Parts: structure tokens; sequence; C-alpha cells
DNA sequence: AGCAGAT
DNA sequence: ATCTGCTTTGGGTGGGTGGGTGGGTTGAGGCAATT
């Protein structure tokens, strides 16, 4: 009666063949098997593979069509259509038994609250910067995300992202004009993500310095930032403190600066 | 309709044996001689 | 008998139950409900809640009815409305407005008034509900909420123009001159295929005239999250939302709104040509409700404050409590605010009554304070400073808008400020441009554009409170005011008060001021009362000058010349003394310049000569 | 079928315009004024068209001006061919050239005034007035109005083809033994033109709303009210408040068909649109404009 | 390939 | 009901007597005004 789409409420994944599972049982796992962009080639398509890279950019979350639900205005049935396609043409004419018998032409409409959606989200990985070949440009990957998968993903995690490589046929004219070649996307299915008190903290600031108690000090006052701001009568005092460093070239104000922005949560590094 | 044309009311209405019709409109939605009249007319 | 597709629940028992629930019902059960049955009283609890507010809407001829969704689970009948709502709102929310709309003629007929009852079955009937449920957010969205209700706290971005949705369609015959119209399902027309008259009925013969259908109000907004919901900090998101009839242009762009409505989905064709559609769905809100997040009593207080004996020295202090000992920098602000009279004048030319003030001093006192002081009064003003890109612009300029991609004219600061103070935090670091605009104002009160095919001019009758620091890192007493100023003579002489605040270092005054900056860490009044006592007499108060006072600005003008060859007073100083003298009065409420509003008006001159 | 309210308002333009008075006449002296000048537009005050009638003529053609205009030309005509016959007429040798005037009737003096972001579309098709200031003017062209054709196989001639936004072309020839239905000539020679000009404006800055966008609107002068308007002038227009359809779906010669984040979905359904949609704006239609912002020939000037 | 038109 | 026929995406394998208020947006080079 109905596609059996329709009445699943379930996702299906699979998690790759781990790397000490395989060399317990004497096997080779190319799905766990990390690989950049580039040694992503055309042979690999429609394999189970894994891609190692830093996402640059992820979409938002919307639905995507998977069974259309459609009703008739004079048999009073419903009919149901399967999409796995960017596109698709909706039916405008009643294919029920009781409209052919009876040949009454009723138009179909169709009906968002019967369909079936799943979460839809399209990312972007790039290679790492130790990936690119000497004198080459990084390459990306889009990445199609399906399920309860979504959202796992954001903009600057370094993961091994697990999919499907499949290719994204063209529909339509533009199917002829474009030839042989074909578009690339991963079917995500399993995402791995990677990882006397004042004198002790400001030595320990920066090691590879040498020593500017002062300065650490100041630098870890600047930090911590601690102030009371309720003055709650039209504005309040600043509350941060803000520190400037100024000497002559030659002594270590980057390296400090790039410490202390690494060890702060919101530090934010920019030149003028 | 009070609401707009895209509001989107959906009906069901049985018939002395047990059948179901689909009407659409809200004046559908609150009455039946409106309902039979939209039937006759979406012929 | 009639069902909700796909479910199993009664449209005739939801009419039923809602009329029930309408008829009957009090707000203590809602009081019990959220566990305040202590606070009930005896009159309005046990009064009909929603029969008042039926009536009350029939007074004033309104038809939207706000309701409050844990109204319906107060009372016992409708919590399986309150779940249909939530799960089904459009059906819902039908069967809500068409029982409202029965209700009300119910009563009516009931109650054999004499109202017309015509009137009544003419209007369209609507309610509003809201606070749903706990609001949602836009990142938390997921397919399963498809037509479902929602709340969203978000901040307005843009709004289109009103866009016309079409209701009915008007047909009209080209042999007979028949015209019918037809109704609207979805957005299709059921375009006849021939009249509908006996006599002719020719097929193929009908044609839309379009400025005969009907059609309502229909606006999108766009909306964008709070910034307490960003997790890390990342780029705010957007949805999109639709508004119909009297929401339309509830909300201006940057204002925190609370939106309830359907969260609704829509295919995308893929071409204007084809019916092939997009297998991706666009989203989006189809919003219900909206919220944003003088009296005789008032004239009383106002009288009773005016009737004040130290009522100067009151505002004085209650301007900016904060500050210390700066007195009559205050009291100068203060008859700033007020404004003096304005002059419309035949055989003459127009006399402005506004009071300009420069508050230039060192750079460790308080400056800027006084400025955001004034702004947070002024009934009307901008807070801006000279050279920077942040303010929208001092000067009307053309544009274009990156929205609709047209030439818009924007006006500037100087004429958003008209009636009111513009307020500019760095005087001193001004294009030249701009300071030939600014001259332009402080002397014609209008600014002239006359570029990109346009020549237009735009009243500018706003003051102006700047603020000006020394060329140096402190100011220079052995100096005149112009050298350390770095502003034109003509310009710094169209001032009519130039307070001097100076950081003179002294053992008791860093004292007392430490000693109120620590603590900290003579009764005031309210912003509120201030701002609306300032514009109830900026509105309704026009001092006039007597001939005591005549005498008096007259005596006090020579005596200021006689000073003096150096010319130590100019004519202009007897306008400042006037428009002093004026605002003075205003601030009293009197209807009268009086010989201690002349002699107050000097003091202040004579003393901002004095420093300056 | 006649509109039996259209021929009743016509019939009560005509007493308005016979018999008003203030004691003299005063729209029949208008009507004598215009005939020595040779004029067009005949202007009306609107409070004069409330006092008469008990008001209720003055409602009917304020809240549908759009229905009951072609009526009223046809009452003005009449007026002016009992007094003024030779004005409808246009105006050494005998002229050949002597087609009808295109009377336009122009309103002032409303009781209110409206804001730009006061238009909303339950006034569509009726008579009101806005006030906004100007900022881009079209150039004059000339729009066609009363298009007449020939067909291209007998010969035939098609006159007084009333025009809709878009181009129009007639149907069916009026030849019996022709068979022609789409296939036309214009004619230009024929042909009446109006002058045409699109303004735009937008609402005065001291009623923007702090810190917001203005709005803006187009407004469309025909006849004697072009380039009435300059840029950056503050104008008040008095016309009707009409919807115009996207002609490029409708179906144009030679044209190919083809903010809101996709939800601006038009209506559809019509036999001239396949599988498209059609999508309306708000537009004006003024008929009045307001700008609120040698001896011997001096001295007669003067009174 | 979908839709717009003539026999 | 069947047969006949045009045009996309967007892009230079349609163009500049269709233009840039119909979208394809960085890079370089010349000119006035600003300095
Ligand atoms: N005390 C120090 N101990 C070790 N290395 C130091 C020290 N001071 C400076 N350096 C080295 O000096 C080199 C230059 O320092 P850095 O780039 O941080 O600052 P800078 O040269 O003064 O800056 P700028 O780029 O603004 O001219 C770095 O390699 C840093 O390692
Ligand atoms: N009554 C007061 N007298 C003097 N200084 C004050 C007083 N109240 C506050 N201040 C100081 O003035 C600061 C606010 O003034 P602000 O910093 O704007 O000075 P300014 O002279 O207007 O300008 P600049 O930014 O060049 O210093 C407060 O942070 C406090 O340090
Ligand atoms: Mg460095
Ligand atoms: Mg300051
Ligand atoms: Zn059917
Ligand atoms: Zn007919
Ligand atoms: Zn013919």
């Amino acid at each position: 009666l109905f596609p059996p789409n329709l009445t699943r409420r379930y996702f299906l994944y699979f998690k790759p063949l781990s790397q000490n599972c395989a060399r317990r049982y004497r096997k080779k796992a190319i799905s766990s098997k990390p690989l950049s962009v580039r040694q992503i080639k055309g042979d690999f398509l429609g394999q189970l593979i894994t891609v190692r890279g830093i996402i640059t950019r992820v979409s938002d979350v919307k639905p995507a069509v998977e069974v259309i639900a459609y009703t008739c205005d004079q048999c009073g049935y419903e009919v149901f259509q399967e999409v796995n396609s960017r596109t698709f043409t909706p039916l405008s004419e009643c294919t029920s038994e009781e409209c052919s018998q009876n040949q009454t032409k009723g138009q179909l409409f169709m009906s968002t609250r019967a369909s079936k959606f799943s979460a839809f989200q399209e990312c972007k990985i790039q290679e790492l910067s130790q990936q690119v070949p000497v004198g080459h440009i990084p390459r990306s990957l889009n990445i199609h995300v399906n399920g309860t998968l979504v959202r796992s993903l954001s903009p600057g995690d370094i993961v091994d992202v697990t999919g499907i490589f499949l290719p994204a046929p063209y529909t339509g004219f533009k199917a002829l004009k474009a030839g042989l070649l074909t578009e690339t996307y991963l079917e995500a299915q399993f995402v791995r993500q990677h990882k006397d008190v004042y004198n002790r903290l400001a030595k320990s600031i920066a090691p590879e310095i040498y020593g500017n108690l002062d300065v650490k000090k100041a630098l870890l006052l600047l930090l911590v930032g601690g102030v009371d701001k309720r003055v709650g009568d039209g504005m309040k005092i600043r509350g941060d403190i803000n520190v400037c460093l100024m000497g002559d070239p030659g002594v270590a104000k980057s390296q400090l600066l790039k410490a202390i922005c690494k060890i702060s949560p919101r530090g934010v590094y920019t030149t003028g | 309709s009070a609401r707009h044309s895209r509001f989107g009311g959906l009906l069901s209405i049985q018939t002395p044996d047990k059948t179901r019709l689909t009407v659409s409109g809200s004046q559908a939605l609150v009455d039946e001689k409106i309902a039979l009249q939209k039937l006759d007319d979406s012929k | 008998l009639r069902i909700i597709w796909g479910t199993n629940v009664s449209i005739q028992e939801c009419t039923t139950n809602f009329r029930n629930f309408l008829m009957s019902f009090k707000y203590k059960f809602r009081k019990i409900l959220d566990e305040r049955e202590e606070f009930i009283n005896n009159t309005t609890d046990e009064e009909l809640y929603y029969i008042k507010q039926l009536n009350e809407m029939r007074e004033l001829g309104t038809s939207n009815l706000n309701l409050d969704a844990r109204n319906l689970l107060a009372y016992k009948q409708t919590e399986d409305l309150y779940h249909q709502l939530l799960n089904y709102p459009q059906e819902v929310i039908s069967i809500m407005d068409q029982t409202i709309k029965d209700c009300m003629v119910s009563l009516i007929v009931d109650n054999n008034l004499d109202y017309d009852l015509d009137e009544i079955e003419t209007k369209f009937y609507k309610v509003r509900p809201y606070n749903v449920g706990s609001c949602k957010g836009m990142r938390e969205l997921n397919p399963n909420d498809i037509d479902k209700l929602i709340n969203l706290k978000g901040l307005v971005l843009r709004s289109t123009p009103v866009i016309p949705d079409m209701k009915v369609a008007f047909f009209k015959c080209n042999v007979c001159d028949h015209t019918m119209a037809v109704e609207i399902d979805r957005g299709v027309i059921q375009e006849p295929a021939r009249c509908e008259r006996i006599d002719c009925n020719e097929p193929n013969s009908m044609s839309l005239i379009h400025n005969r259908c009907s059609f309502a109000d229909k606006q999108v907004i766009k909306l964008q999250e709070t910034p307490d919901f960003v997790p890390d900090g990342q780029t705010p998101h957007s949805i999109s939302l639709c508004v119909y009839d009297e929401l339309v242009d509830s909300c201006r762009a940057g204002d925190r709104i609370e939106v309830t409505g359907t969260f609704r989905s829509i295919p995308i064709r893929a071409n204007s040509r084809q019916r092939v559609l997009k297998s991706l769905y666009k989203t989006y809100v189809d919003v219900v409700h909206v919220k944003k997040v003088i009296t005789d009593q008032d004239l009383a207080k106002i009288r009773e404050v005016a009737a004040r004996e130290d009522l100067y020295s009151l505002l004085a202090r209650s301007i900016a409590p904060s500050i210390y000992e700066l007195e009559d920098v205050k009291k100068g602000i203060l008859l700033q605010l007020f404004g003096g009279t304005n002059k419309t004048f035949t055989k003459g030319g127009r006399y402005r009554g506004d009071i300009n003030i420069l508050l230039c001093g060192d750079p460790s006192t308080s400056k800027s304070q006084i400025l955001q002081y004034v702004h947070k009064i002024t009934p009307r003003g901008v807070y801006t400073s000279g050279k920077g890109s942040s303010a929208v612009g001092l000067t009307a300029y053309i544009t274009r808008d990156v929205d609709t991609k047209q030439l818009v004219l924007e006006s500037g600061a100087l004429v958003l400020s008209d009636g009111g103070v513009c307020c500019i935090d760095e005087f001193d670091k001004m294009s030249d441009s701009t300071r030939s605009v600014l001259h332009e104002v402080m002397e014609q009160q209008t600014i002239s554009i006359a570029k990109a095919g346009i020549i237009t001019t735009l009243n500018a009758r706003s003051s102006i409170l700047a603020s000006a620091n020394p060329i140096g890192s402190r100011y220079n007493p052995n100096l005149p005011v112009t050298e350390n100023i770095d502003l034109p003579p003509p310009l710094l002489s169209r001032f009519d008060l130039v307070y001097l605040v100076l950081d003179k270092v002294d053992e008791k005054n860093d004292r007392e001021l430490a000693k109120h900056l620590t603590n900290l860490y003579d009764d005031v009044l309210p912003v509120e009362f201030l701002t609306m006592y300032i514009s109830y007499a900026k509105e309704h108060i026009h001092p006039i000058i007597t001939e005591a006072a005549k005498t008096e600005l007259v005596r006090a003008y020579v005596g200021m010349r006689k000073m003096g060859k150096r010319i130590t007073a100019t004519t202009r100083q007897l306008e400042s003394m006037i428009r002093l003298a004026e605002a003075h009065a205003k601030m009293k409420l009197k209807n009268v310049v009086e010989l201690e509003d002349v002699q107050e008006a000097v003091r202040l001159i004579r003393s901002a000569i004095k420093d300056y | 079928v006649d509109d039996v309210t259209g021929e009743k308002v016509r019939e009560a333009f005509e007493q308005f315009l016979e018999d008003f008075s203030v004691v003299e006449k005063v729209y029949r002296a208008q009507i004598e004024f215009m005939k020595i000048y040779d004029l067009n537009t005949i202007y009306i005050d609107y409070q004069h068209l409330s006092m008469r009638e008990n008001g209720a003529l003055a409602m009917a053609i304020s809240e549908q001006y759009y229905r009951f205009l072609p009526f009223l030309q046809k009452g003005l005509r009449r007026v002016v061919r009992k007094y003024a016959p030779e004005l409808l007429n246009t105006s050494t040798s005998t002229s050949p050239e002597q087609t009808e005037r295109v009377f336009q009737i122009s309103f002032f003096n409303l009781p209110t005034v409206h804001r730009i972001r006061d238009i909303r579309s339950e006034k569509i098709g009726s008579l009101l007035s806005i006030s906004g200031t100007v900022t881009r003017t079209s150039e004059v062209r000339p729009e066609l109005y009363k298009a007449s054709f020939t067909c291209d196989m007998c010969r035939a001639i098609v006159d007084n083809v009333e025009q809709s936004f878009k181009y129009t072309e007639p149907t069916f020839c009026p030849n019996p033994s022709c068979e022609n239905r789409a296939f036309w000539t214009l004619n230009v020679t024929r042909s009446r033109f109006l002058d045409w000009q699109k303004v735009r404006i937008q609402e005065n800055a001291n009623e923007i709303p702090t810190g917001s966008m203005p709005r803006t609107l187009d407004v469309i002068l025909r006849g004697d009210s072009v380039e009435r308007a300059k840029p950056g002038d503050r104008c008040k227009f008095t016309g009707v408040e009409i919807v115009v359809p996207d002609v490029t779906q409708l179906g144009l010669p030679g044209v190919k068909p083809s903010t809101t984040e996709g939800l601006n979905s038009g209506v559809t359904g019509l036999r001239s649109l396949g599988v498209r949609d059609l999508t309306y704006k708000i537009s004006f239609l003024a008929c009045h404009v307001i700008s609120i912002g040698d001896q011997e020939v001096f001295l007669n000037s003067l009174s």
C-alpha cells in the first residue's frame, strides 16, 4: 500500500572497521584508514571511506523530502510518491482505482502534514596544512548529513568523517549540457572528533622566554580581569583591565601575545 | 475565510457509509452545506 | 460528521467545548492552577473574564481577542483543546474564530440590545494565542515541528513592503458584461470555462480585472536570534516570518520581539517555466501573535513639583546625579534642555530658541558622562562623535538601498535631532566639510543638498551640546581658550555658553572627588518623570518678556559693554541672555519672564564669559 | 447587462455639474472657461461633492473609484454636450484631424491625507491623497490608450481596443468571411497615445521612525499632470491606489517571462498563465499634483 | 524532458 | 487524443539595435579631487 520508508522511524548508519580489530583478525581496513581530500580519487566512488580535514562551512538544518503524501478532493483517497533526487515532478491527476473506474478528474494536492521529511545539512571539508604537497593549494569536498547525524559538525573542528562516496547526477537540461563530468559528495555515517601561586603562574605563562616577572604578573591580572561593575546609576565603571606592551624590536612581544592568547579561552589574535 | 488563502485547514467529512471525503477551506471546517456546495463546484 | 483530516477529534465537540469555555470561565481557575489561590479577591476573580473581554471589544469595535494558552489548561474541559491547539493550530484557530463570532452575535441576540446586528455580521473575528510553551531556539527546529505552534524570541532585522495577497478573484465577460466573483483556495483561481448566465453561455470568454479583485495584507519579516542563545559566539542564524492583516507593520527593525506562529514549510520551484520542484523544502513561520520586549494625575504632580520653592537646584541635581560638584554646568544643561521660545516672525526673519553649549576641558574630568545623560533625558536627539564612522552622519547624504537597489535620501544626525539636542562627543577632530555643514546649521538651521539630480532643504532646528579636548595632555591657563581648543574663532563664538572645566590639582578637591568615587562602590527624580516634565513644558509653555525684563536686559547688556579698547561683550551676548531667561522661565512653567529669570540668565552668562 | 449602479452614479454626477452653486454656478463657468482656453483637465473640489445628496454620492466615488470612473467620463461628456458642444472635438484650411478629446477628472481637497507607511490593500481601487518627497522622475513616453489594428488578410479594421497593463490585440475579426484570430498589425496613425511618466517618492524624513529605512512607492502621471513633480520636492498626490500585474508572465510579444526569501508566491490557475504564477505590486495613479515645497504684460497680470 | 499549440 | 516544436539551467559553443532596478564580483589602470 504505502512505501516501506514511510513508516520507518529510524536511520541506519555504518561504523567503519576499526584498525585494532582489523589487525587482530589479520585484515586490512580500508574504511577506517584516513585519507586526504587529494587521495579521494574517481575510483573510490561507491565505497565506504574516511576523510581527514577541518570543516570550513556547515549549512543550516532544513527538511529534505523523502515521501510526499497527496490527497484527492473527489475520491477521498491518498497517494504516495518517493523522491530520491534533487528535483521531482509533482502529481496533478488522481491515480486511484475509484477515480480511474469512474473517470472522475480529481486534482491531487500536496500535504506536508502526512509527508516524511529527514533533517538535511550540507558541510564542507578542507585539507589540513600538513597534507597539501609543495607548491599546491588545498582542496575541499562536500559532505551530506541526514537523519540524527545533523549538528554533529561545526566549522573549525578537525574530524575523521566516514561516509559513502557517491556522485550527484544532474537532471534535465543541465544533465545534457554537463557531459560526463560529475559532482561528488560524501554521505556522512560516522564522525570522530579530535581533542607563591602568583610567581608560579607568572613563570609558567611562557617558559620559552627569559623571565619578565612584572609583565607576566600584569598579564595574569588582565586575564582574570576581576571587577565589581554594578553601579546601576545609568552606567558603570569599565569591567576589564587593559594592558599595553610597547618596546623596541627584539623583545618577546609577539611570543607573549601568542602565549597569552592561546591560554585564554576567548583570546583572538589579529595584526594591525 | 478570515485567515489568508494559504492558512491550510483540511477536512474529512464522513458519508452515511464509512468513507471519508476531503474538503479544503475554513468555511467547510465550520459548515456542512458549504462543504457540499464546494464538493459540487469542484467537479 | 466533520472530522479533522488524519485525526479522530470531532469539530463539533471542539466548538461546543470552546463555547462553554468562553461563556463560563473565571480567573480564579487560573489562579488555583498556578498555585496562587491565596491571592484570589472577591470581585474581579469571581466575575466572568472573557464575557467582559467580548463586551468591551464590542464597545470599542475591535475584533482581535488576545488569548493566553494557560487559561485553557485552567478549565477542566479544555485540556484536549489546548493540546490540539498545540498540535493542529490551523483548524483549532479556525474553530476558535468562528466560535468567537458566534458568541458575539449570540450575546446581542439574547440581550436584545439596541446595537446594530448588520455591522457585527460584517466583521471578521480573530484570536491571537501566545505563551504556548517554553520558547525554543532557531537552531533546534527539526522537521518534527512542521505544522506545529512554536515560540521564537529574536531580533527583527528587516521587513519588506506590504504585499497584496489575493482573496477573491473578479471575472468579466467580453460579450455579455456579466461579472461574478470566485473565491481562491491555496493560491489557485477556479476560473470559469463559460458564463454562469443561461442566456449567454459563451465559453472561454473570461478576463481577470486585476483592480476589482479583493486583496489582503501580507508582509515578510526577517528574524535573528538573541545574543544569549548563541552557544559559542558564531554568526547568528536567520529565520523568515510572514504576518497577515493587523499584524502587518507590527514591529520595526532592531526590535526585540517574541513571535508565536506555525512552523510551516513550502516547496520551491526549480525554475519559472516548468512545475519541477527542488527536493529541499524551505521553512518559515506563519505568525499569529507578536509581543515586544499624560493624565490629569500627571498634570497635578507636575504642578505640585513646579510649586516647590527649591525647584531649580532639584532639577539640576536630578539631571546627572552621579557627577560631583558641577552645579553651574548642570544648571546650564538644564536650561539647554528646555530651550528658549521659538519666534515665528512676519516682516522679519526667524529667531532661533535653541541653546548651544560647549563642554571643553581636560580629559580627566567627566564630559562624555554628561553627554550620555543628556541623550538619555532628551525627548528627541542623537549621539555622535566627529570623524566617527559608527555614527549615522551629521549631514543628509544620498545613498543606494542595498536591499532594494534604489536611491534613497537619508537624513543625518543633525536633521534627526530636529526639536532636540544633538550631542557631539568629539568636536575637536572634524572634517572641514563637516565644520561647514555645522556652520550652515547653527546659522541657517537648515541643511541644503543639491546633488544626484535632487535639490532639497531639510529642517535642522536642533540644539547642540558638544565637548572638546586640549591639543596637548592638559589645558594651559596661560594661553587663551582659542589656542588650546583648536577651533576657528568663527565657530566657538556661536556657542551660547562655553564651560571651562579644568582639573586643577588641589588637595581638597582631589580628596572630595576620591571620596565620592570610592563611596559610589536631597531628593532625586526618576528619569521618566524628568523627560515627561521637560516635554510638557517644551510643548505647552511659551514665556513672554515684560517691561521690567526689558529694562533689566538693556541695563545688563550696557553694563557688560561698559566694562571695557577691548570689547568685553557683543550683541551675541544679548541674544544669549534673552534665550537663557526664556529657558529659565520655561523651567518654572511660567508664561512670563520676570526680573528673576533675566537675573539668573545674566549670572550664568556672566560666569560663562567669566572663566571663558 | 447594464450596471444599474453605474448608470445612477452617472445621473447624479450630471446633476452635480449643472446645479452646483455657492450665488453663481461654479462648474458651469469652468466648462466655459475650459472652452475658451482649450484645456483638458477639469478640476473638482471634493468638499463641493460632499454637501450635495446628503454626502451619498461622495462615498460611492471614493469607496469605488476604479469601477465608476468610466461612467463619470460619460457624465461629463453629456454635460459638456449641453453647454459646450464644440469642446468635445479636439482643436486657412480645413483640418481633417479632429478626434475626440481625452478628458481627465482631477480631484483635490480631500478630508484626509495618508502617509506612505499607511497604504494598505483594503483601499485598492479607491480615491485618496498621499504625501511624500520625490526622489527620481522618469522621462515622458507615449502610452498606448486606444489601439487600432488591421486584419492581415482581409484588411479589415478594428478601432477602440481598450488596453490593459500589457499589449493587447483583437481575437476575432469583424468580417464574417474572415477566419483570422491571432494575426494583426498595429496602425499608429489611428492609434491614440497618452503621455506617461513614472515618479518615485519616499516618506518624509520627519515621519520616519528613528533609525528606520524609508518606504517608497511608484506614482504614474498622465496627460497634463506630467513633469509637475521635480526630485527633492515635497508633493501631495491625489489619485487611485491600483495593483499592477507582472506583465512578463501574462505573455508579451517577443518577451520571455522572467527581500522575501521565496515566500512571495503569486496566484496561478489562470488560462493565460500555463504553469506560471502572477505576482502583484502596489502603485498609484495620480490625477492631481501639489508641491508643498514687458510693461504691458506685467500690468495686465495685476488686479 | 515539460509544456504550448494545430489537425 | 496525438503529433510538432522551443527552451533552459545560467553562461560566453546566443549575444551587445535589450540592458545593468534580470544575476553572474575581484583585479588592474586611469582620472578627478583630495591631500
Ligand atoms: N627573552 C627572550 N628569550 C628568548 N627569545 C627571545 C627573548 N626576547 C626576544 N626573543 C626572540 O626574539 C625574536 C623576535 O621577537 P618577537 O618577534 O616576539 O618581537 P619583536 O621582534 O620585538 O617584534 P616586531 O615584529 O613587532 O618587530 C623571537 O624569535 C623571540 O624568540
Ligand atoms: N565628578 C567627576 N569629576 C571628575 N571626573 C569624574 C567624575 N565622575 C567620573 N569621573 C571620571 O571621568 C570618567 C568619565 O569621563 P570620560 O572618561 O568620558 O572623560 P572626558 O573628559 O569626557 O573624555 P576623555 O575620554 O578624553 O577622558 C569616569 O570614568 C571617571 O574616571
Ligand atoms: Mg612582533
Ligand atoms: Mg571623553
Ligand atoms: Zn481520486
Ligand atoms: Zn457572457
Ligand atoms: Zn479579418
